[PDB]
């Protein structure tokens, strides 16, 4: 499960649009996939790279960068293997996406809901009714 | 006369407002041969400049220290044909359009596509509806008497407030 | 004529070129034959 | 972080949880519905605000709700 | 003879029925209009083809035949101008007086009283006076007649005839297919042998032997109807030989080499014929010359259909050094399968080339007479300054379609487009601290002169009595040319333009040309150019180097060309696509021209033009003010806005109240934009809900649903409205000015 | 007599333009419709339609004329 | 009401309320919002069709 | 010419009241956002769908507001 650090990096000539500072004090992400060729992807931070024949890793700074290079790569070459990990400079290193092995647009079981609000929108409370009170005006 | 004002056919102001008009063009036309076209040009300016102001002089029109007309839109008899009569006749053409375009509205609601009706007019239809606005104030009266022109509150759509 | 002709005059901006091109014109020839009327003659 | 809502008039079309860029939501189950599912926002801290999940929703007023709040590094999109 | 011929026979079928059908060219709009949106949804992706079609060949030929509709519309354009100068026109009166009459060819009907906008323009005509400065190309060209104008009218008209017929034919009978427009290398040489050096070559040839000899009889004072017609120099080899002897030796000298025979026609006089205050037209005569030999000499460098010429992918891909990766690999595929990514270079230099039309033509006056025909001038001038900047802005605009849509990382691998986006953020940077310092030390320098005069300190400004900042490295070029004559251009007589000092030439006791000194008011106002062209660079750039990803949004490409944005998350997103910065980016320009434009005229008027009196005593326009003026923004906005004014707004009652009336609509026009500049879509389309709500009280609510303008759309009719406003202004302010002073 | 003139015409315009704000700041924040039922201000929400829209007809009744005169004259 | 019949939306924040819709389906299981409602007008959104309980629908 | 004035004042009038009125009557909600009032007073947008939401608060009625009462005391 945990990532593998040793993952070869897919070829890239580097560019001004890799991340700054704030990876390395603060968190970093990271994507892994598979491929079955030695094929030209579109960087989410620039250019273009080529993705090695077997398991690719990349370092990029922001969640959406890495989740928009996976939609890339589902879309064109169908590489639906890639895994997104955030790193902490700690050394911790924690599991993203898929959350738990399948992805959010198929349901699961053992997914507990979270925000689910039992009437319809316009059902909410009014601004005045929870005036100087802690109530929620979801009802 | 009414509110201090002085009927323009004998105000002084509205006379030198005619005689500097046609000296401007005197002399534009001063520097031009008889023939010409622009003498031509020029003398049908003339004729023209003093057309109005006689017209406008023997019209009850009121003038100002200025000399320039000035119009009474108070509602008085006397004075109808500066704001009251020509307000009638726009209320009648307006009521006309609006009375004629309610009409290809309505008419367009019953229609295969009622949205290509209104980018591509049915002419025929839109030519019927046309002439049928001379007795809008009629029409429309009885429209709303019989509960046709108005829609109750209850079927139009409002903000949840 | 034709009819696929005609269905394209009948189009909103040709309709609305040409009747407000009519309209315009017969303001226009309104104030040639009778010029400068400020008021309703009366 | 934002705050993001699901109401219970979802009819579990999933469309929101395909278009969210940042994996904030998923679908769980649900018997509410005809197709057994409800969209659901585990994971709001990493929600930017963008509203791609509001513009995906189909129900006449929106069935999934996302109310901008605190800023943070995560929901300010920041790469720095 | 891999370079071929070949057409698809009748593709396309010559029928009204998708007249009847508007929207019919798209999937979304063909199925009709449910919203108001609709509506303008059908105009505003009408001539996106590749947005269409998914095939290249339906792309070009579409692009082809709207070429032939274009150029239908400016031949019948052109025929008009000829047709307007034939019948409505005092050309015949200004041929006798070029100096005393003032060229007009509209001349207005009699309706509300606007037949005061004819004007005694002279001649015994009355009319409004024309600036294009058609009547001055006419007499160039020798036309002397209505006759030959109505025959000019007429090929005019044939020629819209034809480009409208071979449109329809290349699309409806022959269409050519798409290996046939992908021959860039056939098409350069027959661009540049055909097109340019044909057409230079036969207008030399006219200009040899009608424009010369014309123009000559002209000049010595004979009467127009006095000169034999232009066919009777073609004929009369002696009457030719009179005015230029060496015609007596025919086309033996051009063919022997012995070309220093024909130096009475082809000259290299340079400056100004002191008659006409124009170029020598010898001289033209010789330049069309010279570009057409080598127009059709560089019109074969490319490789057709035999082995001789050059490749242009191989010149291209073997051009790449150490720091620039693989080179100009995979360009030639670029520009040979993207319309967008050719648009954005010929728009970029068809802008540039308009911006060096207007300086050259101020500066080295071609027609005869347009030199001291003031409006013309200035009308000529900044017409192709404002064709030059809206140019540019859409090569930029083209660029950023390119990348967006037709650009491919997988086929730009390690290539110059995939370098420049690897270091975006060092080029943006970088333009960025450009801008922001030549903005405080342009501007600033204003400033400090704005509070140094308000203060009484006088000895503390940026001026020509106070501290200098003089332009040295432009006074040594000036320098310089004027002692090209003889030393650096040995056979030279004169200079090149007597703006870099010289002579002052005077016509009509006008001033023609005389130097153009530059001072530290010139310093600074140069400095604000590069400044105003910095800035809008960034913008343009910054929309092209962004357009497909930031830090901000990493998936832009996704989003497309043409978003508003992407949600009020990150902060906020608005206004963050690459049409944003074109539309960011025309603001800018707009600024940039409008400065260049009010530096020409405020110079050109207190430095240039005006009357020469006895002694050669020259008093301008506006009286040298330029110098002590120019250096304050109370000097800009007293000495040029408020001062030349006065001219629009007092010219109610005269020939030029039009120009008043349009001034104050241009300044309504300009106000009303910003109605839809600071506004934002959700506030209007609430309001239209209560005006729908009594539309559906009274039953008359429309089956097309009204809705508030898109937000880009409320963004594109700020700026067009804004646009229409400002250069509407100052079209105004500019053309009443220069009529009653000039 | 010009500086004060103009200058509490700019004070007045700044206190009716924060008047309205902070009735609009009410309805957001204070207003209970349900303290309110059928009052004069439930009612007012209530014809907040026919309200705008014919303030719309005003403005531009007024608008479309005062232009229209002005730009005759000019 | 039953399927095909005219109903007036009675949902104060639907974009149909007090607008007239035809019932296209109803369910029968124990859905929330069985009644699925068509309209010729679109919404905002331009969807025309959406599903409501039995408080909010009347026929008309 | 104070005729004149006086109908471009009332127009003016007419048409900030206009603005604030809408954005009072529409602070607590309207079509395009029925919920505006779980907003507050013053958030930037709902964003770009529904056709797009910007200057949809009721702040934003202030905001353009004073444009009109800058004109009007003008
Ligand atoms: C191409 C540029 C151009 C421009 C801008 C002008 C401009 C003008 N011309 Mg010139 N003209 C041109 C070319 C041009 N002309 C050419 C090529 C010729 C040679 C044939 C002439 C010959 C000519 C003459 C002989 C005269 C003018 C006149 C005029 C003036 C008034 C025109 C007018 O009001 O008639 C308006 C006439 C109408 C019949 C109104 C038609 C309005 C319709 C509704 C427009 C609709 C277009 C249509 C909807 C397009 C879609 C088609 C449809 C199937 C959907 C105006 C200054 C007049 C002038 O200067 O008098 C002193 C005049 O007498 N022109
Ligand atoms: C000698 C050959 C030649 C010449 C003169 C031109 C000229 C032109 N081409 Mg090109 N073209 C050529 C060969 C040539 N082409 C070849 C071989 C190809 C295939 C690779 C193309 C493919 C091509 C495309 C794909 C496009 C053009 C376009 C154009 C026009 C550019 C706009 C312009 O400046 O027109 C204005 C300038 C003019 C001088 C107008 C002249 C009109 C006629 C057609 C010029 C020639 C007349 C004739 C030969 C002269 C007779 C002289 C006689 C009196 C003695 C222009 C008419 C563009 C266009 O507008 O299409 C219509 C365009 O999109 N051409
Ligand atoms: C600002 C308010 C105001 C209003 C609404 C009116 C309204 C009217 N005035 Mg005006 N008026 C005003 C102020 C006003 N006035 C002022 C301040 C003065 C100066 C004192 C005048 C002086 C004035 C005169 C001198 C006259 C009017 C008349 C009229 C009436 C003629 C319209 C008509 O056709 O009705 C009556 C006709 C029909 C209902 C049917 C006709 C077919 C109308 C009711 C005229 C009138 O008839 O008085 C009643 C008239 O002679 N007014
Ligand atoms: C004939 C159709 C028609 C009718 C009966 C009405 C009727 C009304 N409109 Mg609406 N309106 C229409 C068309 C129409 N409108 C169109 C096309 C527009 C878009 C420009 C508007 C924009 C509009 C606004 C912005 C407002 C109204 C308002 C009003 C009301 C007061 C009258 C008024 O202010 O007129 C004003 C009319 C206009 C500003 C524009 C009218 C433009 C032309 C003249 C009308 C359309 C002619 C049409 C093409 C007919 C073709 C018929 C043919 C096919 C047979 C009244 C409910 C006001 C309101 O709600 O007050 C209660 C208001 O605020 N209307
Ligand atoms: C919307 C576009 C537009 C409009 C309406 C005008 C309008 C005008 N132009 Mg301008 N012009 C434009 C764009 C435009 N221009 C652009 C983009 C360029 C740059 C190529 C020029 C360059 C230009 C020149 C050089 C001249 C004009 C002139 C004129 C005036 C007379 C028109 C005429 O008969 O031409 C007549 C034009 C000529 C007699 C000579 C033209 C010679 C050039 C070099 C021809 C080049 C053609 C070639 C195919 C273009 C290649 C472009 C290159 C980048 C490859 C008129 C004010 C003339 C003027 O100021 O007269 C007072 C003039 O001499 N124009
Ligand atoms: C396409 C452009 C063009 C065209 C159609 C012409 C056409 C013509 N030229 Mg011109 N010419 C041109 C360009 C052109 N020229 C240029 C660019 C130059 C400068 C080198 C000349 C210099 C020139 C001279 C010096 C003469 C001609 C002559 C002629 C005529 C040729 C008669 C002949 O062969 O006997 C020519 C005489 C011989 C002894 C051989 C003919 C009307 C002749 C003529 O008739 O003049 C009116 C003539 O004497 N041409
Ligand atoms: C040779 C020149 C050329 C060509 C062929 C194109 C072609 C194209 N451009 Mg480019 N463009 C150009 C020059 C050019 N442009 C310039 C000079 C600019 C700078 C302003 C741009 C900026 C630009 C942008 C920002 C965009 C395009 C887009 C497009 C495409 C859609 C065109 C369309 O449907 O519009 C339909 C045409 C109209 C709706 C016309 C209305 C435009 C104005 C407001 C009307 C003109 C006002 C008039 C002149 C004055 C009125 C007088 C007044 C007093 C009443 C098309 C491929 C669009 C696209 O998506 O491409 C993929 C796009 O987003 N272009
Ligand atoms: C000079 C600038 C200017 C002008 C004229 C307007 C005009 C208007 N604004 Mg806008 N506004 C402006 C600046 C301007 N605003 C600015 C700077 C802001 C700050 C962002 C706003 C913010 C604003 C808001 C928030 C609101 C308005 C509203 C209004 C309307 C109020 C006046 C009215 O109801 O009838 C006056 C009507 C007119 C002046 C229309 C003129 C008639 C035209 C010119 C007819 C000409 C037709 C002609 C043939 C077209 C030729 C086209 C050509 C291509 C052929 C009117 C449409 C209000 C509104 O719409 O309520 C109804 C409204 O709610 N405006
Ligand atoms: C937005 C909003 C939401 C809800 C809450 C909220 C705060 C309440 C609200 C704000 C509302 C706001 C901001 C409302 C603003 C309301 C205003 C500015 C009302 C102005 C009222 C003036 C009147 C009635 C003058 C009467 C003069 C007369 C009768 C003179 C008579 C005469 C005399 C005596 C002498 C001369 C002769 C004549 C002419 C005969
Ligand atoms: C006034 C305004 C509107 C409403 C404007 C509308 C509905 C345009 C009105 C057009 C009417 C329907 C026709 C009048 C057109 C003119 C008479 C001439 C138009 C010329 C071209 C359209 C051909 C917006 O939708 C908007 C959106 C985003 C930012 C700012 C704004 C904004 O300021
Ligand atoms: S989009 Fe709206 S409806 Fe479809 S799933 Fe997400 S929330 Fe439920
Ligand atoms: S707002 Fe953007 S990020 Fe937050 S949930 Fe909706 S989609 Fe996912
Ligand atoms: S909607 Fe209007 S405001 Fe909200 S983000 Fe898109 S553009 Fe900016």
């Amino acid at each position: 499960e945990t990532l593998n650090l040793q993952i070869p990096s897919p070829t890239f000539e580097g560019s001004t649009g890799g991340w700054l500072r704030a990876a390395e004090v603060e968190e970093k992400y990271a994507i892994t996939w598979t491929s079955p060729k030695e094929q030209v992807f579109e960087m989410p931070t620039g250019g273009a790279a080529i993705m090695r024949q077997g398991e690719n890793l990349l370092y990029l700074a922001r969640k959406e960068q890495c989740l928009a290079l996976a939609t890339q790569v589902k879309n064109s070459f169908k590489i639906t293997d890639y895994k997104v990990y955030r790193i902490f400079p700690s050394g911790e290193v924690q599991y993203l996406h898929p959350k738990d092995g399948v992805f959010p647009e198929k349901v699961n079981a053992g997914r507990v809901g979270v925000g689910n609000v039992s009437h319809s929108i316009g059902k909410n409370l009014n601004p005045a009714q929870i005036k100087f009170t802690s109530k929620s005006f979801n009802g | 006369d009414v509110a201090g004002l002085t009927p323009c056919g004998e105000s002084k102001e509205f006379a030198r407002r005619l005689d500097g008009s046609v000296k401007k063009l005197q002399t534009r036309l001063s520097k031009y041969e008889a023939g010409t076209p622009p003498a031509l040009a020029l003398q049908k300016q003339i004729d023209k400049t003093k057309n109005r102001f006689d017209r406008y002089g023997k019209a009850g029109l009121l003038c100002g220290t200025d000399g320039l007309p000035h119009l009474i839109t108070d509602g008085r008899w006397t004075h109808s044909g500066e704001f009251v009569i020509p307000g009638l006749l726009f209320l009648y053409v307006a009521g006309w359009i609006g009375w004629v375009g309610r009409s290809y509205v309505l008419f367009a609601r019953t229609a295969d596509k009622p949205t290509e009706k209104e980018i591509i007019i049915d002419v025929p239809v839109a030519l019927s509806f046309v002439s049928t606005g001379f007795i809008w104030p009629f029409s429309a009266f009885k429209e709303f008497t019989s509960g046709n022109l108005i829609v109750p509150a209850d079927e139009i759509t409002v903000s949840p407030r | 004529m034709d009819s696929n002709f005609l269905k394209y005059l009948s189009t909103a901006p040709v309709l609305f070129t040409v009747w407000l091109s009519f309209t315009a014109s017969f303001i226009i020839e309104a104030n040639r034959f009778f010029p400068d009327m400020l008021y309703f003659p009366m | 972080s934002h705050s993001v809502k699901v109401y219970d008039t979802c009819i579990g079309c999933t469309q929101c949880v395909r278009a969210c860029p940042c994996d904030v939501l998923e679908m769980v189950s649900w018997d509410g519905c005809k197709a057994g599912q409800i969209a659901s926002a585990p994971r709001t801290e990493d929600c930017i605000g963008c509203k791609r999940c509001e513009t995906a929703c189909p129900t006449d007023f929106l069935s999934v709700r996302v109310y901008l709040g605190g800023e943070t590094t995560r929901s300010m999109g920041l790469a720095y | 003879k891999k370079v071929s011929i070949t057409v698809d026979r009748d593709p396309v079928a010559t029928s009204f029925e998708k007249w009847a059908q508007p929207g019919h060219f798209s999937r979304t709009l063909a199925k009709g209009p449910k919203t108001t949106t609709w509506i303008w949804n059908l105009h505003a992706d009408v001539h996106d083809f590749d947005s269409h079609t998914n095939s290249l060949e339906d792309i070009s030929r579409k692009i082809f035949s709207a070429h032939f509709g274009q150029l239908s519309i400016i031949f019948l354009w052109l025929s008009g101008m000829y047709f307007h100068g034939a019948r409505f026109s005092n050309y015949s009166a200004w041929l006798s007086n070029p100096t005393a009459v003032k060229p007009s060819a509209q001349v207005v009907w009699p309706i509300v009283g606007q037949e005061v906008l004819n004007g005694d323009v002279g001649g015994g005509f009355q009319g409004v006076q024309v600036t294009s400065g058609f009547f001055q190309i006419w007499r160039s060209s020798g036309i002397t007649s209505e006759v030959e104008l109505y025959w000019c009218a007429l090929a005019g008209l044939i020629m819209s005839g034809l480009m409208i017929f071979a449109g329809w034919f290349h699309y409806h009978k022959a269409a050519p297919k798409l290996e046939w427009f992908q021959n860039a290398e056939s098409m350069l040489n027959h661009h540049l042998s055909g097109l340019l050096g044909l057409g230079c070559l036969s207008w030399a040839g006219h200009q040899i032997h009608v424009s010369l000899p014309v123009n000559k009889l002209l000049d010595a004072g004979v009467a127009p109807q006095e000169i034999p017609l232009p066919h009777e120099f073609l004929v009369n080899r002696d009457l030719m030989a009179q005015l230029y002897p060496s015609f007596s030796k025919g086309l033996v000298p051009f063919f022997t080499l012995n070309w220093s025979e024909y130096s009475d026609f082809l000259t290299f006089k340079g400056g100004l014929n002191p008659v006409t205050g124009g170029l020598w037209l010898s001289d033209t005569a010789h330049h069309h010359l010279a570009l057409a030999v080598l127009f059709i000499v560089a019109g074969h460098m490319y490789r057709t259909n035999w082995g001789i010429g050059h490749s242009m992918k191989e010149i291209l891909e073997a051009h790449k050094g150490p720091f620039t990766g693989e080179g100009h690999k995979g360009l030639y595929e670029i520009l040979t399968t993207s319309w967008h990514a050719q648009l954005a270079i010929n728009l970029a230099m068809l802008g540039s080339v308009s911006i060096i039309v207007a300086h050259h033509m101020y500066a080295m006056p071609p027609y005869p007479y347009i030199a001291t025909d003031y409006p013309t001038q200035l009308s000529i001038f900044t017409h192709h300054m404002w064709i030059g900047g809206f140019c540019v802005c859409g090569g930029a605009a083209h660029a950023g379609i390119f990348m967006v849509r037709d650009y491919n990382p997988a086929q730009n691998y390690n290539n110059l487009l995939d370098r420049v986006i690897r270091h975006r953020d060092a080029i943006i940077s970088h333009l960025n601290w450009i801008c922001i310092f030549l903005g405080f030390h342009s501007f600033g320098l204003y400033i400090h002169n704005d509070t140094m005069r308000a203060l009484g300190r006088t000895q503390d400004m940026f001026s020509d009595t106070a501290i200098q900042l003089k332009p040295v490295f432009a006074q040594w070029v000036q320098s310089i040319h004027t002692l090209a004559p003889g030393n650096t251009t040995p056979n030279a007589l004169a200079t090149a333009s007597y703006a870099f000092g010289g002579d002052v030439v005077a016509v009509g006791n006008k001033v023609a040309m005389m130097p153009i000194s530059l001072g530290t008011a010139d310093f600074m106002v140069h400095h604000i150019h590069a400044f105003t062209i910095h800035v809008t660079v960034l913008i343009l750039l910054k929309g092209v180097l962004f357009s497909r990803n930031s830090r901000l949004i990493p998936d832009k490409a996704n989003l497309g060309f043409r978003f508003p944005c992407d949600g009020p998350g990150r902060g906020g997103t608005c206004q963050s696509s690459a049409w944003d910065s074109v539309f960011l980016g025309l603001f800018w320009m707009y600024n940039c021209i409008s400065v260049v434009i009010f530096h020409f005229s405020w110079k050109m008027q207190s430095d240039v033009w005006g009357t020469v009196q006895s002694d050669g005593t020259v008093t301008h326009i506006t009286g040298g003010n330029f110098a002590q003026s120019a250096i304050t923004i109370n000097g800009w906005l007293r000495d040029f806005l408020w001062a030349q004014a006065s001219q629009v707004i007092q010219s109610y009652g005269s020939a030029l109240s039009a120009y008043g009336l349009i001034f104050l609509g241009a300044h309504f026009i300009w106000a009303f934009s910003l109605m839809f500049l600071f506004s934002g879509r959700g506030y209007w389309q609430e309001l239209i809900e209560s005006i729908v709500w009594a539309h559906n009280k009274l039953n008359v609510a429309p089956a097309i649903q009204p809705r508030a303008l898109s937000i880009t759309q409320g963004r594109a009719v700020g700026l067009a409205h804004y646009l229409l406003g400002g250069i509407g202004t100052t079209w105004a302010f500019f053309l009443a000015r220069i009529i009653s002073v000039g | 007599q010009s500086a004060l003139y103009t200058h509490h015409q700019y004070i007045a315009g700044f206190l009716m333009v924060g008047a309205f704000a902070h009735g609009a700041i009410f309805f957001v924040r204070d207003y209970d419709p349900e303290q309110n039922k059928n009052n004069v201000l439930a009612r007012i929400l209530d014809h907040k339609e026919a309200i705008i829209s014919h303030l719309s007809w005003v403005s531009l009744f007024l608008g479309f004329h005062t232009l229209g005169i002005y730009v005759h004259n000019d | 009401v039953k399927r095909g019949s005219k109903v007036r939306i009675l949902r104060k924040e639907s974009y149909w309320y007090q607008d007239i819709g035809t019932v296209a389906t109803i369910d029968t299981s124990g859905i929330r919002y069985p009644v699925v409602v068509r309209f010729e007008k679109v919404s905002y959104s331009g969807v025309n069709t959406n599903n409501f309980s039995l408080d909010e629908v009347v026929e008309v | 010419g104070d005729f004149l004035i006086h109908h471009a004042i009332a127009l003016a009038l007419h048409t900030t009241t206009l603005i604030l009125v809408k954005g009072a009557l529409d602070a607590r909600g309207s079509k395009l956002m029925p919920d505006k009032k779980d907003f507050g007073y013053a958030f930037p947008c709902d964003g770009p769908g529904r056709g797009g939401t910007c200057d949809i608060s009721a702040w934003d009625a202030f905001y353009l507001s004073m444009f009109w009462m800058l004109n009007t005391i003008g």
